[PDB]
């Protein structure tokens, strides 16, 4: 049905935008951005540690 | 039923012999590779020490929605991990405020004992 | 002896397992479609 | 024994009060957003430096790896016509 | 019984953009393969 | 990528069907002609025993699913670091608040006794 109609199901376009002084809803959305940014910055650390060695091996 | 590391139902559980605890094979291995120890008892344990030791399939219900479920569940776990860490920092923080009062109080008792000691000398005279 | 729950607390992991199980069919179907 | 149980019971009561003060929250919201703005700043600046440092080294290796992938797509397409 | 993939530098996208593309690419290929 | 017998890059790789390992044909052939065996496991192997869907290279659906295991399995250990550390802090808090509750009864009595000694002595 997805291929026939030529329409992909929409994903969560939420984390990217958000807004300060929101409510209890944006309090969650804010706290989401922190944990994923810390996971992001940890996910970039173990890549850079090896760096280009892991890439050129593949 | 539950592996005592993550909280999952283990799909290839392994038990440690230094401390009676059924862990999951993946998670216990990572811990041993970090430091050769048991996570609960901190006893010297190795990978060869482990002895490899219900499966009921989840039938969600009657696919585009399942995409948004997995999104929500990761979105929830991210906050359920966050909330549990700020609570740890503030329970340690409020604990540190108690330690200052504990040691500050036992200095204030020393002056109060002197005032009692001074009084016992005057009463005898 | 005895149950093990300690520092654990009594979802998510099976959703990924379910995602694997459905993919497993996707591959099996693509094979038989390509053979023919 | 009696002193040990009275401390374990009180510790469970304070633990329930700590889980209750956390469930209600999820003034205060402005501080968390600003904490993120520090993170967003600090982290994304690190990310952009880690990215651009990687990109400089790895966009070359991407092209190397990605132009090699295109060779499989032609090495395959010829393979079938020869088999046929 | 008898491999390294370098996870991209911009690796949110794994949940949203990457996973979306994978089930697009699976969907529109097999449909086009059924057409073939 | 390597041959397990020599350690070179094999220019004609042939995989055995008793000990699963990629050997160089010219090397393994001589090993079989010496004695009918697989070099690694020492199980029997002969020369005949040695041996349409288009693929694309292993990159960052299956590789994406195994990635999300690494994410969650690592985050599950992150929870242990805070569950275990919480059980030490709460245990030290319990003993700390008990020593506070056991001591403050003695502060209350000394404030009574030192003032009572001042109340008693000054009157005399």
């Amino acid at each position: 049905a997805l291929y026939t109609e030529y329409l992909k199901q929409r994903n969560n376009k939420k984390r990217r935008t958000p807004d300060f002084n929101d409510d209890d809803d944006t309090l969650f959305l804010e706290e989401y951005r922190r944990k994923y940014p810390r996971i992001d910055t940890s996910r970039y650390i173990p890549n850079e540690s090896s760096e280009v060695s892991l890439l050129g091996i593949v | 039923m539950l592996c005592a590391i993550s909280g999952k139902v283990p799909r290839r559980p392994v038990l440690s012999p230094k401390s009676r605890t059924i862990f999951e094979k993946s998670l216990l291995e990572q811990y041993v590779k970090d430091t050769g120890n048991d996570p609960i008892t901190n006893e010297p344990l190795s990978i060869e020490e482990i002895v490899e030791i219900a499966q009921q399939a989840s039938l969600t219900e009657s696919i585009p929605n399942l995409l948004t479920s997995l999104q929500n569940e990761w979105d929830a776990i991210m906050l359920e991990n966050f909330k549990l860490r700020s609570t740890l920092d503030s329970l340690t923080k409020k604990l540190s405020t108690v330690m200052y009062e504990r040691d500050a109080a036992k200095l204030v008792a020393a002056q109060l004992l002197m005032e009692k000691n001074e009084d016992s000398k005057d009463l005898p005279k | 002896e005895i149950v093990p729950s300690a520092q654990q607390a009594s979802s998510i992991p099976n959703l990924l397992t379910s995602l694997q199980n459905e993919w497993d069919a996707i591959m099996l179907e693509n094979f038989k479609l390509r053979s023919t | 024994x009696x002193x040990x149980x009275x401390x374990x019971x009180x510790x469970x009561x304070x633990x329930x009060x700590x889980x209750x003060x956390x469930x209600x929250x999820x003034e205060s919201r402005m501080q968390h957003i600003t904490q993120g703005r520090t993170s967003m700043k600090i982290q994304f600046k690190t990310a952009m430096p880690p990215t651009e440092v990687l990109l400089e080294s790895i966009q070359s290796k991407v092209e190397s790896i990605e132009q090699l992938q295109r060779k499989l797509q032609h090495v395959q397409p010829l393979e079938q016509q020869n088999n046929e």
